[PDB]
């Protein structure tokens, strides 16, 4: 089988700068008879199938912006984005159709570097519906921030919580290159009713001191 | 050298 | 338009079989071959096999030929992939695709939307859906944040849309997290103008096909 290896596995460049993705095939996929490289480039955004960008190593699909170009030959190939745009954040995959089985590279994740943006922080108490159903979850939302690293701490009656929350961060936004994060404090209804002050404290590069949002049950 | 049956969608005589 | 539409998300126990459909339209079904491709978590795309819409000839990956069968029904313009003797490691997104059609007269590459298949011996469970209501604690600067908490379900995936997909600006549907119980939860939130909270209606549409759950929750102040 032909193994497709990509380098780097991950790269971050500022908006409008060049991005270079390399693909290496373990076998020659250039056919001297027609002088064609049997390679395709694909772009995959979250929740979507891969989108073909190049046939034959260097032939752009209809409608692919001109900042994209495919190059290389034989065993070594390159995808270049000459001026990286916010909408270009994605995982890029090479593909050979020279021999069977068809195979794909491991992917190169492309991300955007942009200016620091502080999170907007919001807190949601348990809904009456959830309390009537017997549990209580408190949600802390950190919206549209950059860089991705952010620290959330839960405090109940000013006591630091441990072991009862879960959080996740979004993929990078395709318009403003930011991230958002949701954290949930999962409590029993009995424990929720035992305390008054519910707070989430957020640390992030765009904040000069941690920001706390809270409510009283 | 190329396997024309790898992907029949690729013109095998291009 | 050339279009491929796949059947919905699946959940199976180990040892069972699954059959995913791929309905084609917008081209002559008998002219081209439909490929099946697996995308396992954190793993590369893996080609599974192809079938010609015309004569029904197939070719399988010798990683999968043992357990995969691909078939097509021209009168229905549909291809099928059946994977038998399922193992929990078969959990993946399965795609059908018209991979790299390069002809003198036609050149395109079109994929179905993918089908999530989970293989697990753990129990299926549908989510509870709770409102995350806009309040002064989520409202400022002219915008209000509101959302839906989708709590305690198994397996993935849950989908969430807002206003049947007419509201997408400012929507963040977060990746699912795991509870200590082994159940999942996720959040979906949207930021909207605070000035029109009285005239607009916001509804989160929550779909969890493995449990046949379809919920529409109005979220209001």
């Amino acid at each position: 089988d032909i193994v497709m290896t990509q380098s780097p596995d991950s790269l971050a460049v500022s908006l409008g700068e060049r991005a270079t993705i390399n693909c290496k095939s373990s076998q020659n996929i250039l056919y001297s008879s027609n002088n064609k490289n049997y390679l395709a480039w694909y772009q995959q955004k979250p929740g979507q199938p891969p989108k073909l960008l190049f046939y034959w190593a260097s032939t752009r699909e209809s409608g692919v912006p001109d900042r994209f170009s495919g190059s290389g030959s034989g065993t070594d190939f390159t995808l270049t984005i000459s001026s990286l745009q916010a909408e270009d954040v994605a995982v890029y995959y090479c593909h050979q159709y020279y021999s069977s089985p068809l195979t794909f590279g491991g992917g190169t994740k492309v991300e955007i570097k942009r200016t620091v943006a502080a999170p907007s922080v919001f807190i949601f108490p348990p809904s009456d519906e959830q309390l009537k159903s017997g549990t209580a979850s408190v949600v802390c939302l950190l919206n549209n921030f950059y860089p991705r690293e952010a620290k959330v701490q839960w405090k109940v009656d000013n006591a630091l919580q441990s072991g009862n929350s879960q959080e996740s961060v979004t993929e990078q936004d395709s318009k403003d290159s930011t991230y958002s994060l949701s954290s949930t404090l999962t409590l029993s209804k009995a424990d929720y009713e035992k305390h008054k002050v519910y707070a989430c404290e957020v640390t992030h590069q765009g904040l000069s001191s941690p920001v706390t949002k809270s409510f009283n049950r | 050298n190329p396997d024309p049956n790898a992907n029949p969608n690729v013109d095998p005589n291009a | 338009q050339v279009h491929l539409v796949q059947s919905g998300a699946e959940v199976k126990k180990p040892g069972a079989s699954v059959k995913v459909s791929c309905k084609a339209s917008g081209y002559t079904f008998t002219s081209y071959a439909i490929h099946w491709v697996r995308q396992a978590p954190g793993q590369r795309l893996e080609w599974m096999g192809w079938i010609k819409g015309g004569n029904g000839n197939t070719r399988y990956s010798q990683k999968f030929q043992d357990r995969v069968t691909i078939t097509r029904d021209t009168s229905a313009s549909t291809a099928y992939m059946e994977l038998s003797s399922l193992r929990s490691e078969d959990t993946a997104v399965y795609y059908c695709a018209l991979l790299t059609v390069i002809t003198p007269d036609d050149r395109f590459d079109i994929w179905g939307q993918g089908t999530m298949v989970t293989v697990s011996s753990a129990s299926t469970k549908g989510p509870s859906v709770f409102p995350l209501a806009p309040s002064s604690k989520s409202t400022s600067g002219g915008t209000a944040a509101l959302g839906c908490l989708v709590k305690d379900y198994f397996p993935e995936p849950v989908t969430v849309s807002w206003n049947s997909g007419a509201l997408t600006s400012g929507v963040h549907t977060f990746p699912a997290v795991l509870q200590s119980s082994g159940l999942y939860s996720l959040s979906s939130v949207v930021t909207v103008p605070s000035s029109s909270l009285g005239t607009q209606t916001y509804i989160c549409n929550v779909n969890h096909k493995p449990s046949n759950t379809k919920v529409d929750k109005k979220v209001e102040p």
